[PDB]
RNA sequence: CUGUUGCUUAUAGACGAUGGCAUCAGAAAUCGGUGUUGUAAGCUUUAGAGUUUCUUAAUCAAUACUCUCGGGUAUUGAAUG
RNA sequence: AGGAUUGAAAGGGAAUAAGAUUAAUAGUUCUUAAUCAAGAGAAUGGUAACAUAUCAUGAACUUUAAAAUGGAGUGUGAAAAUCUACGGAAGAGUUCUCUUUUCUUCUUAACAAAAGUAAAUUCCACUGAAAUGAAUCAAUCAGAGAAGUGGAAUUUAUUGGCUUUGUAAGAAAUUCAAUGAAUUGUGGUAUUUUUGCAGUCUUCAUAAAAAUUAAAGGGAACUUUUGCUCGUACUAAUAACCGCAACAGGUCUCCAAGAAGCAAAAUCUUUAGUUAAAUAGAAUAACGCAGGUAAGGGAAGUCGGCAACAUAGCUCUGUAAGUUAGCAAGAAAGAGUAGCUCUGGUGAUUAUCGAAUCAGAACUUUAAAGGUUAGGGG
């Protein structure tokens, strides 16, 4: 299972590092935080990419957490998550 | 202006209640003067008007409760206001009662552990009221085929 | 009512043709007195009874 | 609700000059959220910037 | 509506002189030739992309084919 | 000189009346004093009867002590500055 | 040939649906897809029940059947709604305190087809039941023939009941981009409604007629055309009807979400409708209408417990005199009821899965039906 964010036109506002930190604590496979063990979150530049597949998640999980960050640092008015339909997600203003 | 007729037609081409439409306060103008639907299906494109979404109810409380009610949390006998034999029929009770029991007779004798003449004379036994549940045929049945072979 | 006989809607339509009020050129006459319709009626005001 | 108000409402005025004619002035009520009631007192807010 | 099953009655269909017009539907999987005849509306379901070519060359020249896609006409 | 008007006026009052002040006015908050209720919201006392688990820890858990004589309210017809 | 006319927009009746459109009409218009009527161009199979994309001749006369029929209560098949399990796709809400979180959409007609597959009832063929059996919640049935095995027919909101298929995704719903793009699995031993089936119960009640249609007994001799007349707007009511009116009166029906309970009760909310419906502001006197409370006593008030107060749900224990032996009886009287954490009992398939229901034990508190609904007794 795989799925991608895409930062192409929103990385002045989001550098794509910072995400990579904030997935792996947070993201919750059994029910704690931080144990992203098996899940591999990487860089790949402009875009984030999860697949993994060896643990349950889903693509609507995603979409919750980068909502949930969206409103840490009070940038969900300027931003709206928007899937592009191809396994994965993207951001627009 | 009045928007009534504005807003009346919005409805039918939304197919939304007269207070799920919602007509942009900004452009009165030029939403007033879309008179017929084909004006109309023009401005929902352009969302000068727009469908409300519906009030959120939500099911999370009544969740929390049965699921504690099957705890028997809450099933106390200062929370029942009805008869015993409301909230428990006493007919649907027996009905499932003798087909739980009268499966397993005909199971049997099927299966061949008893005959025709002892599944007979617990038909009716069953049918009496002498066997509570289920358990308490099987040890019958136990016991009554150790006296089949003296 | 919704379901009304032919010789019923004759009648009907010549009591809302007879329902209006003097043209505006009748009033205009030489000696014309007939200035309003006084067999007028209403649907809220007098029944018609027919 | 209509049947309850707030205890306590600590308002901001602010007289200005009407959008027509300067020479009338209206006054608009605004609203200041606050924590706590407690050392807040009429205050006399200026601004004073570019 | 009816609807054939195979080979036999479609081919022979298309060659009698009753058929009005011919539409067929390109899904995602299978394919149906909708053809149109003076009582009733015919479709055959086929799958195999090579049979649908030679039922794609049986329509005579004298009536009308409509290929449909994703997008109505 | 009196009356109106103002303090959405009190020691008065159905309306008038009556009584006080009218720039040393008056009002509004705030801080004290004085009261009413009963210990606020956040986390801690393996407090906590047990269940669940990792498999020999955490999770959930009425209630419950510490901060707490705490929070909230207090003229509206209460009294100071 | 056997008896004339009228008599029902709730009785009988040949045949139509989905999507879209209008400032209003749409089972009436447009697109697509159907159906009916009237025309026009002397047969086989199965032991039997019975069966063959019109087929397979069938006049006079006669008969049978359908149209065609009360109610009560129980059980059950199916669909829809609600609830829910697994897996998701798209969007929306909350987020400094947390929540793999909460919500919305994920659909399909008339008419036809037969991959797969049900429940009930009535019949047929083989054999002939006793040590009597078969079966239902209840019944009920059998040597004028039970049970068993194999078959046949009919009902189950159009063909053939459910899934499935043509219609049909090209429609529609939810999203994205500025006309073009994405998705539309599978379950449930849950509650209600609707519609059928099966037997049971009740009548000194037995709960319509014809048009019209089919069969039997008898043996006399695929295409195309037309479908005329009349109603169709609107309210159907705390403003379109009747009451002298925008009158708190009256007026026959269909559709029906969540919480909670035994309950279509009271109370709150979702889709939908409305914020106006014989004018408002200020002051907060008397006397009022409507709703309340009270020290000590408790009917001494009064024609009279008028009015008001009080008992109230459920579980367990107990329940007198009298009596038409059925009743009195919820007689009277007494105990329990909360919250949290647990345990056990009630089933299907060969450990998994599903239902609200009953019982019991610890610990805590403000010691528990009482917000609403809700017997005063002798």
């Amino acid at each position: 299972f795989s799925c991608t964010i895409d930062l192409t036109n929103c990385t002045d506002f989001i550098e794509p590092k910072k995400l990579v930190t904030f997935f792996r604590q947070t993201i919750k496979v059994q029910g704690r935080a931080g144990n992203t063990k098996g899940i591999e979150v990487k860089v790949a530049d402009k875009k984030v990419t999860i697949t993994t597949s060896s643990a349950k998640l889903c693509k609507r999980y995603m979409k919750y957490l980068m909502k949930k960050y969206l409103k840490k640092n009070n940038l969900r008015e300027w931003l709206r998550v928007i899937s592009d339909k191809k396994d994965g997600f993207e951001l627009k203003f | 202006v009045s928007l009534k007729l504005q807003k009346r037609l919005a409805a039918s081409v939304l197919k939304c209640g007269n207070r799920k439409v919602w007509l942009d306060p900004n452009e009165t103008p030029e939403i007033s003067l879309a008179n017929s639907r084909k004006a109309i299906r023009k401005l929902i494109k352009d969302r000068l008007i727009i469908k409300k979404p519906a009030a959120m109810h939500s099911r999370a409380r009544v969740v929390e409760r049965k699921q504690a009610k099957i705890l028997g949390r809450h099933t106390g006998h200062g929370k029942r206001k009805g008869t015993k034999n409301a909230r428990t029929p006493q007919k649907t009770l027996w009905i499932i009662r003798m087909r739980v029991l009268r499966r397993l007779l005909l199971k049997y004798r099927t299966t061949g552990k008893i005959d025709k003449h002892m599944y007979h004379d617990f038909y009716l036994k069953v049918k009496g009221n002498q066997y509570k549940n289920k358990k308490a045929l099987m040890e019958s049945i136990f016991k009554a085929l150790e006296e089949k072979k003296l | 009512t919704g379901h009304k006989g032919f010789s019923y809607k004759l009648k009907l339509g010549k009591k809302i043709h007879q329902n209006r009020g003097v043209p505006q050129w009748f009033r205009m006459k030489t000696g014309n007195t007939i200035n309003y319709n006084f067999k007028r009626r209403h649907w809220n005001r007098r029944k018609m009874g027919m | 609700g209509i049947r309850s108000v707030a205890d306590r409402i600590r308002v901001r005025m602010a007289r200005l000059p009407i959008e027509g004619e300067e020479g009338k002035f209206y006054t608009l009520v605004s609203y200041v959220p606050v924590a706590s009631f407690k050392g807040l007192v009429t205050k006399t807010v200026e601004e004073a910037e570019n | 509506p009816k609807q054939v099953q195979e080979f036999k009655q479609i081919l022979k269909l298309l060659k009698s002189g009753s058929i009005r017009a011919v539409r067929v539907k390109t899904n995602g999987e299978n394919t149906k030739f909708k053809v149109r005849c003076a009582k009733y509306l015919y479709t055959y379901i086929c799958a195999d992309k090579a049979k649908a070519e030679e039922l794609k060359k049986a329509i005579p020249k004298d009536i009308h084919v409509v290929e449909i896609a994703k997008k109505a006409p």
